[PDB]
């Protein structure tokens, strides 16, 4: 899921750079664990 | 898209700021410079070694690759508050002064620094250090008697345009010398005891340079972006200008001087 | 109700008035004023204390609160007789004879007098002076020797701007110890003798100072108020001016001198 | 009393505050000091 993004621009005068940020909020899951299991030597 | 570029009509204000000669005490009352884009390389090259040549001198390619290289340069200030900036007048002369003072002063410690290739000065800036450029020196005890040996050892076509630089130290020297010889009113008119033009005079400098400062050390500057930006909890601002330069020299002309 | 305001297009005359460079010996020549209401600090104290931060110095607060404060100046004067206003240019000449001298003569008071922080000097007016101040000694047998060692402790950045200030008293003497080692031919044009600019020589400083003036001394005058009145038992006129002034030092940038 | 106010916003990007920040400036002084008194026990 990805709930909502935010992008905004600005600069830094010091080192002349351009940001160009971007920010969101994300969750990922898994409904079950005996769904995804794992395998090892 | 949001980026907008700097007016060309208001570019020209600062060419000719990045470029003056109206300071004192400064190596640019006599070297070459400009500010024009389409220039390649040294433009009287060619004129030069053939006349070099006419004797048995002649250029070892000493900078490699004539063609220039595109060297950056930045500036950082702090506005005290808004309240200089409430007025204009006051600002305006007070920038100027600024950008000047620094952007004359940076290339100066380029070349005469003791720093010689290393530590405060860029090792991206770091050839063009006069020591580190391989001039051949001159000795002798008596300062006066040094430098006429080093004038006339210069090819004569171009001896008629020649420029010393010394330091303060060394200038209260030649003057007691001459003293116990004599011509202590000839003294303090060292343009006439020297057949020169433009002799110079700082303090930064510390050790004796001679030659056609003319046609060796020309430069060019460019600027390319000013910028301006408010800070809140302060009240300050934040200009800054950065451009980029680039310089060459010809030793051959050049020599130093070192008396002991 | 009856008070009437001072005319702004008069005012003007009297801006120019208060700060006027003309007069031959006076610090006026060297410091820093101005006449804007707007500014309220020293406008480059950013671009100095940077400056000096490249080397091990800084600035101590020796002025507390930057931000300007007002004290008050004051005027009086009598004319002679109404027949010296029954003409009118010789009236008009007069006066400006009178302020730009007592206006200039008495912040010169408060800065170089031996009255040291006491006694004729109000109280109000008692810290401004410069040996109140605290700034660092220079010693020396032979001035001359004396004063290169102060104008080279100064910060490099700021050394080719510098300005000394020296007694008659004192003026006399360096000629003297010149002519015994020589160089006498070059004493008498003390700017080349000692690479500075804006030498000053007056006769109401006791000790000699070095230091970048320019940016050390920035002043302040805004006039409020000029008066008129008859007095008729007498055939006098009262007229007077009164105004506000404020001053700053730095005293990093300065250097006093003391020879034995 | 009050001079005068400023007021201006500002974003700090990196990290995501917003900043709201006023400054003015003033002076109070009591115009007589022999017409205040203090008690004590």
């Amino acid at each position: 899921n990805y709930d909502g993004t935010t992008y905004d621009t600005d600069k830094d005068v010091k080192k002349g750079e351009y940001l160009f940020v971007l920010t969101a909020w994300y969750d990922q899951q898994r409904t079950l664990d005996s769904a995804f299991r794992i395998a090892k030597a | 898209f949001n980026i907008q570029e700097l007016p060309t009509a208001r570019k020209e204000v600062f060419k000719e700021l990045l470029v003056n000669r109206e300071l004192p005490q400064t190596l640019r009352d006599v070297i070459t410079i400009t500010d024009d884009e389409h220039v390649e390389s040294i433009p009287a090259l060619s004129y030069i070694k053939d006349k070099l040549a006419t004797n048995g001198i002649e250029l070892s390619l000493n900078g490699s690759s004539k063609y220039f290289d595109r060297r950056e340069g930045h500036i950082y200030t702090e506005v005290a508050d808004s309240v200089v900036h409430g007025s204009d007048r006051t600002l305006d002369d007070l920038l100027k002064e600024i950008f000047i003072n620094e952007c004359v002063s940076y290339e100066t410690t380029l070349l005469l620094d003791k720093n010689n290739a290393s530590g405060l000065i860029d090792k991206d800036n770091q050839d063009l250090s006069l020591y580190n450029q391989g001039i051949k020196e001159v000795s002798n005890t008596s300062m006066y008697d040094g430098i006429k040996q080093a004038m006339k050892d210069i090819p004569q076509t171009f001896r008629r345009k020649v420029s010393v630089v010394m330091n303060t130290e060394h200038h209260d020297k030649l003057i007691k010398e001459l003293a116990q010889m004599g011509l202590g009113t000839l003294a303090g008119d060292l343009t006439k005891l020297f057949n020169v033009s433009h002799v110079v005079v700082t303090d930064d400098a510390q050790d004796i340079f001679v030659g056609d400062f003319g046609h060796a050390i020309y430069a060019k500057y460019e600027p390319i972006m000013y910028n301006k930006k408010k800070q809140a909890l302060k009240g300050v601002y934040q200009f800054a200008l950065n451009y980029v330069f680039d310089i060459k020299i010809v030793p051959e002309l050049l020599r130093i001087v070192k008396v002991k």
